[PDB]
């Protein structure tokens, strides 16, 4: 918590590269939030970045399979908090495995989690599907010789309960 | 947006006063979470229409059709086509307002559009319905022409002309997007409206709403509890009304974006995974094919259509 | 039968309708809970406010409750209007799907389920509709060599329906979605141009059904 | 964390997935009151001395 000459508020003060004019006492961001201050005794410019915060999300398989969970602290470092730093946040409790698989619990920024054989929670960069290549060539065509009839189910809501 | 940090950030007395309003903040957080989830559903529905990731061969002999301006450029750092690079280069957390990463990052979305392009190019529309069945591109176009009432022979007899017209038209797309600032207004408007909504929401913290000061600590540092609570309730009402306005506007805009995403998913299904016969659905003319490209917060389709150009007056019966 | 097993086994199959019920229930449950909130008032129960305070101040606390509860209703109604717009969009989609998939055979790709649409069946469901979309999916395929055209007398014959395929030694013409080779004849192909324009034309023999009859 | 998830979802059964259960903050450690340097001190000298 800082009080620079009646300007008040919580944050982390760090050494800045900003060049205030001799008479300006505090830098303000685009939307009128204080971004930097002049320390009144040593006339140096400090940036104010707000104190780290974010949601805490619990990544779990179901309580029908396991009571082991991983916790994601969103959009922060793994210093303020088997710890895996991801773009989505700091993931604690999941193991990092490089081989990709289909996303099971999405975490974010490409990272998904799952419960796999240990039999532990893992995190990985999701696979988008099995890779393929169509054996293209200028004189070759693939033609089906057999077929299946499939039935798919499309479920749509039509109405709400008529509350009055 | 963290309603309790936004309204009553780092103030216990204010938080205790906010708790007298019951479910308003949990409801706002729930609505914003629902929107945030929906945006990943929107991206999934638009782009994850292919189960497998298809690739074109190293041989690019497609009968004269030059797709090098839509196909990924391996040389660059993020495997994007040049047109995708123009689109990305052409589009421009404090108080509890934070931004979540999208589930599918730009590289994965580029991979999905690459899979859709390789599928379209090497198997026509068959990768959409079932197994992706290879067919030579000039034969795919022969089907695409036959699909609009033009006999196959028109492509084959005019194949070189058609391939050159296609390549020229894509180059013109490159120039059109490159030189005109306004081509991507539809996505820039979305970015701008969200930025304006959040700058307005943040600026609302500076309003008094009838209170002696917009700064919560300056009320707490000046006034004794029985009256500072009155001023703080005034600020809570104003700031909660500001969040309700923001969230309602976000819900309505999200409904608009959902409609756009549903249209984009329909267009990818019917224009990219097939050959639409819906007039002006897949651009003016008679639809032959279309190509997805990723773009920040949206999708750009290149619709390739047959337009009659020179005509003659015949007597008929 | 698989649809019956699929829908029964996983309970989540109908989440798209269950969510709607849940959201409406949550929408009302929150609203009912909002009656217990004070909104700054001395008590959330109106009858104790009227029974405890004299009019000039009880009216102030009651106005406080009126603002809080009216704003709560405005929130509920706004959320219901937006949710109703979502449901209206779903209902319009369902009516379109009923028109185009059930009352017809859609040619809109993936409108009426993956594959190639054959037909659909509605089934009712609480607060919504479930469609069983019956589609044709090609399932086994083979690699054939192909050609855009064939040369027979210097004229180019192009298939009238389907494509030319080769099983390695012989050329056939076949319907594009199902391997069914036919002998290439003048009733399967049409003639346009000649051999020196088409890129990829291959030499072949086209059978003329009339000649055997004229000799016979 | 698992009990927090159960309380958030009001259930003794939690389905597979990711649920937001709380909000982490980094609490202010020191209250720093730093102010300008002290100059133009009042002429109590004359009166007193
Ligand atoms: C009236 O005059 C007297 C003496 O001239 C003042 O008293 C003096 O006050 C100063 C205040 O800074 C004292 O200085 C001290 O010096 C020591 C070491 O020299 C240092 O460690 C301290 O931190 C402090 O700076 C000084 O000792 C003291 N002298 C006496 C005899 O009291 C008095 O302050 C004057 N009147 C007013 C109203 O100031
Ligand atoms: C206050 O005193 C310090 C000595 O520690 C000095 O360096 C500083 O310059 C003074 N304040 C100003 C505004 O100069
Ligand atoms: C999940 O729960 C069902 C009953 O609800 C049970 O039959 C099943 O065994 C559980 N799953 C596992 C992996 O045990
Ligand atoms: C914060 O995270 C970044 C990477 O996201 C890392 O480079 C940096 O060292 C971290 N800092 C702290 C203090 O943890
Ligand atoms: C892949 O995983 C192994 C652990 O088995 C690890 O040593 C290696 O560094 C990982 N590769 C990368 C690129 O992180
Ligand atoms: C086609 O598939 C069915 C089962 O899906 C099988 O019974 C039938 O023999 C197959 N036909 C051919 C020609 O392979
Ligand atoms: C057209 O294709 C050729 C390869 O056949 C390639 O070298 C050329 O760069 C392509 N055109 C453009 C504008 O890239
Ligand atoms: C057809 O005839 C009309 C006469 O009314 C003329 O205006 C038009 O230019 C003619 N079209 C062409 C293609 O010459
Ligand atoms: C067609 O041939 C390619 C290689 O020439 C092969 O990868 C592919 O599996 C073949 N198609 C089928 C249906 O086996
Ligand atoms: C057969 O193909 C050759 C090309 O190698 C061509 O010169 C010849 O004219 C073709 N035969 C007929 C009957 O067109
Ligand atoms: C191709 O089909 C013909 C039918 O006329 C048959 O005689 C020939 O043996 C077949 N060849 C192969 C490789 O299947
Ligand atoms: C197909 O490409 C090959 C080279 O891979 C070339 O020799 C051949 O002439 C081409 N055929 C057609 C029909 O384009």
């Amino acid at each position: 918590n800082f009080n620079f000459n009646g300007l008040t508020g919580t944050g982390v003060l760090t050494e800045s590269n900003k060049k205030f004019l001799p008479f300006q006492q505090f830098g303000r961001d685009i939307a009128d939030t204080t971004d930097a201050v002049r320390d009144p005794q040593t006339l140096e410019i400090l940036d104010i970045t707000p104190c780290s915060f974010g949601g805490v999300s619990v990544i779990t398989p179901g309580t029908n399979t396991s009571n082991q969970v991983a916790v994601l602290y969103q959009d922060v470092n793994c210093t303020e908090v088997n710890v895996f730093q991801t773009r989505a946040g700091c993931l604690i409790g999941a193991e990092h495995v490089n081989n990709s698989y289909e996303c099971d619990i999405p975490i974010g920024a490409g990272i998904c989690a799952s419960y796999q054989t240990s039999q532990s929670i893992i995190a990985y960069t999701m696979s988008l599907g099995a890779e393929n290549s169509v054996a293209y060539s200028n004189n070759s065509i693939a033609i089906p010789t057999n077929f299946t009839i499939s039935v798919t189910t499309e479920i749509l809501p039509v109405s709400m309960t008529k509350t009055s | 947006v963290d309603c309790t940090m936004y309204i009553c950030g780092d103030s216990t007395e204010c938080s205790n006063l906010l708790l007298q309003y019951g479910s308003f903040c949990t409801q706002l957080n729930r609505a914003l979470t629902g929107i945030a989830v929906e945006q990943d559903k929107n991206t999934q529905e638009v782009f994850a229409q292919v189960k497998q990731i298809y690739k074109t061969p190293p041989i690019k002999d497609f009968g004269g059709f030059n797709f090098s301006q839509i196909l990924p450029d391996p040389s660059k750092p993020s495997k994007r086509s040049p047109i995708e690079d123009l689109l990305f280069n052409k589009v421009t957390k404090f108080n509890g307002l934070t931004v979540l990463p999208p589930l599918l990052t730009d590289e994965m979305i580029a991979q999905y559009t690459s899979a859709l392009l390789a599928g379209t190019i090497t198997s026509g529309w068959t990768f959409g319905a079932g197994p992706a069945l290879q067919i030579p591109f000039p034969m795919q176009m022969a089907y695409r022409f036959n699909g609009i009432g033009v006999t196959q022979n028109v492509l084959y007899e005019n194949q070189k002309l058609i391939a050159n017209q296609f390549n020229s038209a894509i180059g013109k797309i490159q120039d059109s997007l490159s030189s005109t600032p306004s081509a991507l207004g539809k996505l820039q408007d979305v970015v701008n409206q969200n930025a304006q909504a959040l700058n307005t929401l943040v600026k609302q913290l500076s309003s008094n709403f009838g209170a002696i000061s917009s700064v919560l600590n300056d009320i707490l540092s000046r006034l004794d509890p029985p009256e500072a609570e009155v001023q703080i309730d005034r600020l809570i009402t104003g700031r909660l009304q500001s969040l309700q306005t923001y969230v309602t506007q976000q819900l309505i805009r999200a409904a608009e974006i959902r409609a756009s995403a549903n249209l984009a998913a329909t267009k990818m299904s019917e224009c990219v995974l097939g050959q639409s016969k819906r007039v002006d659905f897949c651009g003016k003319g008679y639809h032959l094919m279309s190509f997805p490209q990723s773009a920040p917060h949206g999708v750009v389709f290149l619709h390739v259509t047959y337009v009659p150009a020179q005509e003659k007056n015949f007597t008929t019966a | 039968g698989k649809i019956q097993d699929s829908l029964s086994s996983t309970p989540s199959a109908l989440g798209k309708l269950q969510d709607v019920v849940n959201q409406n229930a949550q929408a009302l449950n929150t609203l009912v809970k909002q009656l217990s909130s004070n909104f700054g008032a001395i008590s959330s129960v109106l009858n104790d406010i009227l029974s405890r305070l004299d009019p000039p101040e009880a009216e102030v606390q009651i106005d406080r409750l009126i603002t809080g509860r009216l704003q709560s209703l405005q929130t509920y109604v706004t959320q219901q209007l937006i949710r109703a717009a979502e449901i209206r969009a779903s209902a319009n989609l369902a009516a379109t799907k009923m028109s185009e998939c059930v009352l017809g055979q859609s040619k809109r790709v993936d409108f009426c389920g993956k594959g190639y649409h054959l037909m659909s069946f509605p089934q009712s469901a609480p607060h919504g509709v479930v469609f069983l979309h019956v589609t044709y999916v090609p399932a086994q395929e083979k690699n054939f060599t192909t050609a855009p055209a064939i040369c027979h007398d210097g004229k180019a014959h192009f298939p009238r329906e389907g494509v030319f395929v080769s099983n390695g030694t012989h050329w056939f013409v076949t319907q594009r979605n199902f391997y069914e080779p036919q002998i290439i004849t003048t009733d399967n192909t049409f003639v346009s141009g000649n051999c020196d324009v088409v890129i990829g034309i291959v030499n072949n023999t086209v059978y003329d059904p009339l000649q055997p009859e004229l000799d016979s | 964390p698992l009990s927090e998830t159960k309380c958030t979802l009001k259930s003794f059964t939690v389905e597979k997935g990711i649920y937001q259960t709380s909000n982490f903050r980094v609490q202010p450690t020191e209250s720093i009151v730093r102010f300008p340097n002290i100059t133009n001190l009042c002429p109590f000298g004359e009166v007193f001395n």
